[PDB]
Order: structure tokens, then sequence, then C-alpha cells
């Protein structure tokens, strides 16, 4: 068995703390239990692992979770609303090949929702299930039981796990509510990194990521906006706040709409980077092993396929995709004593309405 | 950081 504490801070999740416990097997019973749990700003999880790498003779393996998550949508800068949830997964794992696993799986979730701002696309998913709470008030709730089906599917011929220098990897996930559940909708999330090496040393790499997400309603209802994809920060467009991206709450009146720069995502999501790796200058040959320079190209796009811009025409089209914001910046990593390490600088050169910038960015990571 | 030890 093992045990494990971190430490970490981020621009957007600040000071962040995480642990865990496994007993690599449980009385022979063959399946590793687990204890881990994490907090940062905005989030505070737990969950009990249970797995078997060898549920068959050849490899398939038998994953089981259960899992509390409290979140704060404020402290994600996002429009307010907390959503306190806690469900279980049931996984098995398929290794196709050298390169590529596949799993499937099924899993219940419980969400819990309060605290909610009255705005309109939030309000709009309300009114799609059938809930018509007051849109004067922030003492509301909303509760949900689903059960869902999770694929996944993940590509991996990385040449190295720390600092790549050539392949790719890829991961699909998606996941579809079975009938019977309360909300009704199927969501879709793609992640690509590329590393070209354009020199024989592998020093001077050529990076190219893509992130993708879409998720829709069926049966009328809308997909959970809890559920919604977010761009901008630290991992996704360097140089924008994090998750500023995208649609803005258009928020009712208090006790007649108002505008506002509070972003609240959206159920379709693309971004895009290309970034170029090169040694880093001022520094010594010595630690070269240890640090990463790029220059990189960040682009990406949020929106709600259901605005509805005939009823709200006073304000911006919200289902409008080509709103694409980019952003032009540095970046510098470093395996430090305090762990793995991320500072960037960026300029958000294409920015819009609402857009808040955060030009210097920092990572140091908690789970190396 | 992350610290780790085997139990
Ligand atoms: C909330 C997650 C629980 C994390 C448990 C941490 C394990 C610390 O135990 C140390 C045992 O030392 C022996
Ligand atoms: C993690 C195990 C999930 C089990 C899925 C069974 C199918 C879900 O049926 C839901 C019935 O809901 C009744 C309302
Ligand atoms: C695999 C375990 C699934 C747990 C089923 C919980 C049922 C939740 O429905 C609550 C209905 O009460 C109203
Ligand atoms: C592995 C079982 C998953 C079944 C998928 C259910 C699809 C629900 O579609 C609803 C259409 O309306
Ligand atoms: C042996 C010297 C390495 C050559 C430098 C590669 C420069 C490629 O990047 C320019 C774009
Ligand atoms: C120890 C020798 C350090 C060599 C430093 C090379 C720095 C190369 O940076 C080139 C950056 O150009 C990127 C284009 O913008």
């Amino acid at each position: 068995g093992s045990f494990n504490f971190g430490i970490g801070y981020g621009t957007e999740s600040g000071v962040s703390f995480q642990a865990g416990v496994q007993q690599d097997n449980w009385l022979g019973t063959g399946y590793a239990v687990g204890i881990n749990g994490t907090k940062n700003d905005y989030q505070t999880y737990a969950e009990l692992s249970v797995t078997n790498p060898y549920f068959t003779v050849d490899g398939v393996s038998l994953g089981g979770r259960l899992f509390y998550n409290d979140f704060q949508a404020d402290d994600a800068d996002l429009s307010d609303y907390t959503n306190k949830s806690y469900g279980t997964d049931v996984t098995l794992g398929f290794p196709i090949n050298e390169y590529n696993s596949l799993r499937a799986g099924l899993g219940y979730v419980h969400n819990s929702l309060s605290n909610m701002q009255p705005q309109v696309a939030m309000w709009r998913y309300l009114y799609s299930m059938g809930e018509h709470p007051s849109t004067s008030d922030q003492d509301n709730s909303f509760k949900t039981d689903d059960f869902t089906f999770n694929y996944g599917w993940t590509y991996n011929k990385l040449d190295r796990g720390y600092f790549p220098t050539d392949g790719s990897r890829v991961n699909l996930t998606g996941k579809v509510t079975i009938p019977g559940s309360d909300n009704e909708y199927y969501k879709v999330t793609l992640d690509t990194a590329t590393y070209v090496p354009i020199d024989d040393d592998h020093k001077w790499v050529v990076l190219g990521r893509t992130r993708w997400g879409y998720g829709d309603g069926l049966g009328g209802k809308e997909m959970p906006f809890y559920e919604n994809f977010y761009a901008g920060g630290s991992s996704t467009v360097r140089g924008f706040q994090s998750n500023t991206i995208g649609p803005k709450a258009v928020y009712f009146p208090h006790q007649d709409l108002s505008k506002s720069d509070d972003a609240v995502g959206g159920n379709a999501m693309a971004v895009a980077s290309l970034e170029f790796i090169t040694p880093t200058p001022f520094i010594s040959d010595k630690y070269a092993n240890s640090v990463r320079t790029s220059f990189f190209w960040d682009m990406g796009t949020v929106w709600d396929t259901n605005w509805d811009s005939s009823q709200y025409s006073g304000y911006p089209d919200y289902s409008d995709p080509s709103n694409i914001r980019m952003s032009a910046g540095i970046a510098l990593q470093w395996m430090s004593p305090l762990g793995p390490l991320v500072f960037s600088y960026a300029q958000p050169f294409k920015k819009y309405d609402g857009d808040k910038a955060e030009q210097f960015q920092f990572n140091i990571g908690k789970t190396w | 950081w992350n610290w780790t030890k085997r139990f």
C-alpha cells in the first residue's frame, strides 16, 4: 500500500490540497482499495476507489467509484450557483493494443442545486425540466437523480510522459442518460495533443492541442448547465481569466434584465493551440531535462446552441460560435523542488464583450 | 508538490 499528500497553487484554483491512501491488495480479494480527497478554492471532492486490473485472464479491468463533490460556481468565476452531488461508477477497461484502450461504464449521480442567481440561460434549462422558481430570489433548490452509460477511448503513443517530444495523445469520453433519469442528455469530449520534433536532439518541438465539447438534451430537455463546457485560463486559452470565454449571464431583476460579464459556459466548445517548444534561454544546459520553454498561439470559443436571440435580441447572440478568442505568449515549465511548475505570460489580442483578461498565470502541481 | 510514502 501507500499514502500521499499534495499542496498546489493555481491562479484559478488558489491554494489546493490533496491526500489519499491505497491498499495494494485488500485482504486477498484481488481488488485494490483507495480513499482520495482534494480541495481548492471552488471544489471539495472525495472518493472511495475499488479496482482490479485483471478481471479476466487477458487484461480487462473492473473499477468501482463512490464520490462526493461540492462546487461553488462563483469561486470558479461563473455566475453563482451551488452543486452538491454524490454518486457511483462501475467501469470496465479494455486495452485494445499498445497505444489504445477503451472503457465502458454505468454511473449514478445525484445533483442538488441551490443558491442559484436567476439568469436567462440557467432558468431556460430549469423551464425545460418543469422547474419555475422565483426570478428575484437566491434561496432556491433543484434536485435530480441520473443514470448514465459512459464510453471512453484513449490513444497514447507519447514518447515520454514528462515533457513529451514525439507522438500523440487522444482522449474521447462520452456519456448518455439511461431512461428513468430525471435529466435527458448526451455529452461528448475530445482532447488531442501532438508533438512533432523538428530536430534530431528533440529540443525543438511543435505542439498542437485541440479540445472539443458538445452536448445537448434529448426529449425536449436541455443539458444541465452544471455540465457546461468552459474555456480560458492556464490550461485552455492563456491570457484569459479562467472560464471567461463564451456567454455571459443575463440576470433577472432582484428584490428589466441586466447584461453582465459573468461567464456561464455553454453546451458547445472548441479550443486549439499551436505551441513552439524551444531550449530555455538564460538557463544552463545542466538544467535542460528539468525545464521547458515555449511560445504559443491559443484560440477557443464557447457557445449556447439553445440561446434564443429572437426573445433576447437586445443582447449578444450567445448561440453564435464564430466569436473566436485568441492569445499569444510565452510559457515556462520547471520540475522544481516544489514540484511541477508553470509560468505563462500571454496577451489576449482578440477578445470580446465581457471577456476578462489575465496576462500572468501560474500553477504548481500537487499530484506529482 | 506531491509527497508519497509506501506503508
